[PDB]
């Protein structure tokens, strides 16, 4: 009652080539860390370069949990894509009512799990999961948001 | 707790109320006269004593101690990472019980983990016979942590591992599992040493901790503290005479790994203890990058008038290839400047490198692969051809590194994008030879036998491809006319047209009548092809037709953004050619009038049109960054702006520590 | 281990098979018919479980977790710093031997560690005839933990009091150490909880943590892992959803302390707990700083919107002011704008320093010092005094601190100049009301009529002197003529020569009649008394008798230089007056042409003697730090002095974090 | 033989208006430190000056042995203020030959230690203690330095 305050998320995966379904109800950590830069490249050379965009960028995220989902990762048990579409709220800090919902939309994610988290000890599950954002040479990707608040 | 033992082998009193025994031995080791006062027998016992104390680091009373130059090795074949050796050993017979726990231990590095399981209940029961104590206490522990090991493995490959490797592998027997459950079922390992004979528990008390959990926690929390003593000192500019509290670390965790690599215990591989290393090393790079930056009055540097500079040894080069992952070395890089740090024995660390390259080739040239061995090799092997950037590498071994990088890594963990990132890297510090490029061109061979796929499309996270490695070719050596790619240029026909776009974005590398044979061939129509034709420079000037097309494409982006704005929702979108559009405006590259029509719609696309109507609350800082040096020199050349450009840079040079905003500011805004 | 309970207030599941006898439970306290369904008794027993679950924050269960607002109070009376309650409250006849339990904890506070010995052994030896080990543990515990505080302040005080304190203080008997020595010589902790009986090994498992000391190794390693974490998310700029690596950091360190704190366990007057509240709260600070200094790209608007600044309360500022030392604080000091950190609850905080403003007080009043109180109670006096500058006080509030801090706190642990620092760090926040200018006057004539003496001499740490304590009340006051000192001067009749000169240099405060009376036989015009008559407005121009004096100090340093070159000896003077001249002379002060005779001397005496000639090399940067504005704004017209301070400036700023230099290379040299 | 290297240092102390030696020899961690501030305290001045170069300055300092000494702590069983002397020695770098003394001395010290260490486990003696350089009004103070290496 005197001072914390927390929140709350909700992750949801899919394969293409269908609505698979796989999600997370939660993220905790959710490290979310987008990142652009640039070192060095081009000749330098030809007088009028007339352009330059080169921007690199690439996405990172982070999801615990322990839903794989019921039945179909048993039913693979014994590459198409994992494209993920976060959603959230907003709320007005005027009022603090619940008035704003807020979706994210990753067309084209990656898993990289780094697979020696072989801990020493019994943990309590929090199998971490971290995702690359990935773009084929097409055009558009990446992050696309949905945005309510009509109200 | 008689005495004392601090971290350098000196010894000081700590609850001795009699004869000083430490004492007496330490007199002893210096009087040759004394040492001829004892029978053979005696004299024998002292030679023992002093072989093993010179073994163990000790040297003398710290009364008497003067300068001491402690010695390190590490001497256990697992950390130089030699996997062929190794598996001769195995193959060998085996001899003594020793040599079997170092066999099972060394089972347990190359990944067989079934097997090493099998052997260590071999060693248990057949240990006792010999009546030794020590060999069945470690066989236990070594053998409970495999056993988490396995469990965790099978978990993990249960859960992710099919999303991962795309099938569920299964590494281990059922049979076994099922055992491996029953033996260990009630095992909780805190009264292992709490079971064994009295006279095991009066020999070897001093191995106790190895039983429960505390081993990595006592250490973990005098790195912690050690930490904090360090950290307050660097921020008040402080002298440390003599040992500094930095060098007891790199003290303790040298001493750390001889104990838990030379005797083969098996908790090397575990989260836990990589967790003590990163935060050791860390530590000792932001030491060496504070000193080398710094003031002094006059007696500063009268103060240790040198310094170890951290010149960064062979040992260091493995512990950070080994223990750390990417994620975890950028957090450095950004920091400290890695390239200021020399590079010691420039030879042996070339055999790690073309070690871990050839383990590499023959892991992924054969179609046998140890998954086992994937999921503990495959950081290392990242970390170590990462780090290889500031190496001054030889003739032999660049062209080793190279085609191991390039060809029989899989694809997965290293796609083509970031493979340009690494294979650019391996490049500053270091030239281009010609059997190199003889290599990057063999690359762009296989993949000119690859560009036939129907449904491929060279996923990538950094948007480069094939054409940027031999573009990087043409950086270094500009004459380099491709020439099987104009064999396969020549072959095809109009029909089969996937390859034009591989094929055109390689525009820069063929032949002149292969250039012309891609005059009648290909098109350009969308916005595509003038990106990508810009993107060589093959197109100079723009056309009206070409203003005609861009006009058609803001068209289209401003018909689909009132119907987003009575829906509602925002957008981003990745490749933005709108803020390139904007660019082409600012720039001179455009002077048509009609572009005024769009503005307000892209915050960076308002900043370039119209100083004149653009107020600079939505300015976002990091545009600054992706800016080339001749368009920054255009817009501080600018009269309207360059004020309010130049106070929120000011801001964020004062609020925060990003060093390229630094460098901007001065470099070019003063 | 059969339910995780994450520090949030949630219960997930772990080891649990069965029936989940967690989960059945909440829904009844979830559902309201269900309780009414069971019986009376039963239905008392909810009750009790209800008002334990509630009182210890377990809220609900994780599928139906939503927001939460986790309560934090501490009710222990030793926390609120209530020590005169303390008094009161002992002096009664316990009706128990809770009473006598909570009584033997709160004058281990008090500073009386030998009347809580006796005690503990009353309750040792009373607890034993009925079913409660509870009170047998902790009393136990609490007497092995009063005994080494006991053990470590005789030893101390044996050796390092005699020259820390002045004297040889033994509070304690020497047969009390005979006794203590006796009893506790065949006595481990170890194996204490081993000793208890198997019932009492049964249900009170979850204090066994506390019989070793392995709880502040467990905790210190969490909040190290998690410190680990939150430095990672700072150096890559991320962010986080749900609950962040530093909330939990902050509700660890509360629930420990409210675990210690209120079960009145003594471990909270040890170093190692002060090491974990230290980190804790320095790691959530430097977080609070970086968050406002976030940069903005494209989603902290719409998710964290018109920012919750990180809000210091009450129970926040008694942790930093009980804890921290005063270095460790200046450290915080210089990496966190703490001047923008919201300070709310300022009324409990005015009561609180109110507190310590009167116990001091109240202990140095009467004459008996509690020399084994004084040493726990000085250091946090004195971080709370340093911390109230951060705050709004009161005018009567202000009033009481002041009294306190200037007359009345001890000459030996705050020196004449640091007591200045101090008290002009209290009027950053408040201004100076007639009321604050009464207790400075008082100060300024208590000490003078303190200095009349021929031994009575001063010292400093800054070296300070009245000298700046009267430009403090010039600084703010235009019209002070006090009276006293008027008194004293009017009085002075001849042969009081430090009399004469200490309030010389007070001259700005003095009567017109007192100032005229007293530039009669006022100390001439040597070179320490030149530039003291200088500092307090004397003397506005050099006249060539001022010149000189002047030459003759440079002559006398020569000589002395020769001398020391001779000798190979060099000095580095806190009176060193060679970097002013060079000053003086840059700026037209003197015009004598005789300066340039002594270039080669001082490195600050060529810096701005000869700028032409200079060695620029020998150039120390930290001297534009001493360096006033209109200095760095004359430095930045000279051509000899432009080219090269410019160079060394852009390596400072790129090579540290030190943002002075930053300023100094903004608003002026560009 | 590999890597560590190491050095010495020593530390002495003095008690004035006597030959007395009651302190430590040879300081552990023998962490020391300078600074130089400047603030608003000078905020307004009636100018046509000079200056005063206030610049605060401070000298910390501390050891760690203990082992003061037992006929002088006898003796003083039953405020000059102590002064300190710093020796350490010096080799030339091209030689690696012990050719020089570096001679430190400070006139007025004032130690002030946190007078507890309460630590939870008793530790092996060397109760690290702190210096400040106190000054007077009078002159030099502070430090003077000699050197050796007249070879």
């Amino acid at each position: 009652m005197k001072t914390v305050i927390q929140d709350t998320a909700d992750v949801y995966f899919k394969r293409k080539s269908d609505g698979k379904l796989v999600f997370t109800a939660e993220a905790q950590t959710a490290s979310f860390s987008q990142a652009i830069s640039e070192e060095k490249l081009r000749g330098g050379i030809g007088n009028k370069p007339l352009y330059i965009l080169k921007s690199e960028k690439e996405i990172n995220l982070t999801v615990k949990n322990a839903f794989f989902d019921l039945e179909w990762l048993a039913m693979t048990q014994g590459s198409e894509r994992y494209e993920v579409e976060y959603r959230t709220i907003a709320y007005n800090p005027d009022t603090e009512e619940v008035y704003s919902d807020i979706y994210i939309q990753f067309p084209n994610v990656s898993p990289s799990g780094e697979f020696e988290m072989s801990l020493e000890n019994g943990n309590a599950l929090a199998p971490e999961i971290k995702f690359e954002a990935l773009a084929d040479t097409d055009t558009d990707e990446m992050a696309v948001v949905i945005e309510a608040s009509r109200d | 707790y008689d005495y004392h033992f601090e971290v350098n082998g000196t010894v000081v009193r700590h609850k001795n109320k009699g004869f000083g025994y430490m004492e007496r031995f330490f007199e002893l080791k210096e009087s040759c006269d004394e040492r001829s006062k004892l029978s053979k027998k005696q004299y024998e016992r002292f030679n023992a004593l002093f072989n093993f104390f010179e073994k163990n680091g000790v040297i003398c009373m710290a009364k008497d101690a003067g300068t001491l130059n402690t010695s390190i090795e590490i001497n256990s074949l697992a950390y130089h990472g030699k996997y062929d050796v190794m598996k001769k050993f195995i193959e060998e017979q085996s001899v003594s019980i020793e040599d079997d726990y170092k066999k099972a231990f060394f089972l347990a590095c190359l990944g067989r983990w079934e097997e090493s399981y099998d052997l260590y209940s071999n060693i248990i029961l057949n240990s006792i016979d010999e009546s030794n104590g020590c060999v069945y206490y470690l066989s236990q522990i070594n053998r409970y942590r495999i056993y988490q090991s396995i469990t965790q493995a099978v978990t993990q490959f249960n859960g992710l591992g099919l999303l991962t490797f795309g099938r569920h592998y299964k590494p281990f027997t059922d049979e076994f599992l099922a055992r491996i459950e029953r033996e260990m079922t009630n095992f909780n390992i805190d009264d292992l040493f709490n079971g064994m004979p009295f006279e095991f528990q009066k020999k070897y008390k001093i191995l106790e901790f190895l039983s429960d959990n505390q081993f990595l926690y006592d250490d973990t929390v005098k790195l912690f503290e050690l930490t904090n003593k360090v950290r307050s000192e660097m921020s008040e500019g402080s002298y440390s005479f003599g040992m500094s509290s930095d060098i007891v670390v790199l003290l303790r965790l040298y001493d750390n790994l001889r104990f838990l690599y030379e005797n083969c215990l098996w908790s090397v591989s575990f989260h836990e203890f990589h967790q003590y290393i990163r935060n050791s090393m860390s530590l000792l790079i932001e030491k060496a990058e504070y000193e080398r930056t710094r003031d002094i009055d006059e007696l500063g540097f009268s103060f240790f008038g040198k310094k170890s500079g951290f010149f960064m040894e062979y040992y260091d080069f493995v512990n950070i290839s080994r223990h750390f992952k990417i994620d975890d070395i950028k957090n450095l890089e950004r920091s400290c400047s890695i390239d200021k740090i020399r590079f010691g024995e420039q030879e042996k660390i070339e055999e790690y490198l073309v070690g871990i390259a050839e383990e590499i080739t023959k892991q992924f040239s054969a179609n046998g692969m140890n998954v086992v061995f994937y999921t503990q090799f495959i950081s290392e092997a990242k970390a170590a051809l990462y780090f290889a950037k500031y190496v001054k590498l030889s003739e032999e071994g660049l062209g080793k590194i190279v085609k191991a990088l390039l060809f029989y890594f899989p694809e997965r963990d290293l796609d083509i994008g970031k493979r340009y990132v690494w294979l650019e890297r391996l490049t500053k510090c270091n030239e281009l030879p010609k059997s190199i490029i003889s290599i990057i061109d063999d690359f762009l061979v296989l993949q000119a036998e690859k560009h036939i796929d129907q449904n491929y499309s060279e996923v990538s996270s950094n948007g480069l491809y094939s054409r940027d490695y031999g573009a990087l070719i043409k950086h270094f050596e500009k004459n380099f006319i491709s020439k099987r790619l104009s064999e396969i240029t020549l072959c095809l026909t109009q029909d089969k047209q996937k390859q034009i776009d591989f094929l055109f974005k390689l525009l820069p590398l063929l032949s002149t009548n292969a250039k012309s044979h891609l005059l009648s061939f290909k098109s350009v129509e969308n916005i595509n092809d003038l990106m990508n034709g810009i993107r060589i420079g093959l197109i100079d000037e723009f056309t009206p037709e070409h203003e005609e097309l861009i006009i058609e494409y803001l068209e289209t982006r401003k018909v689909n953004y009132i119907v987003e704005k009575e829906k509602g929702i925002q957008t981003f979108s990745s490749n933005d050619y709108m803020s390139t559009f904007g660019i082409w405006y600012f720039l001179e590259e455009i002077n048509n009038s009609k572009m005024e029509e769009f503005i307000g719609m892209d915050d960076q696309y308002d900043f370039f049109v119209d100083p004149e109507n653009f107020d600079y609350k939505k300015f976002i800082p990091s545009w600054l960054k992706n800016y080339n040096d001749k368009l920054l020199g255009k817009i501080a050349g600018n009269k309207h702006m360059k004020h309010h450009v130049i106070e929120v840079l000011k801001e964020r040079v004062k609020n925060s520590n990003d060093k390229r905003y630094l460098e901007i500011l001065m470099n070019y805004f003063i």
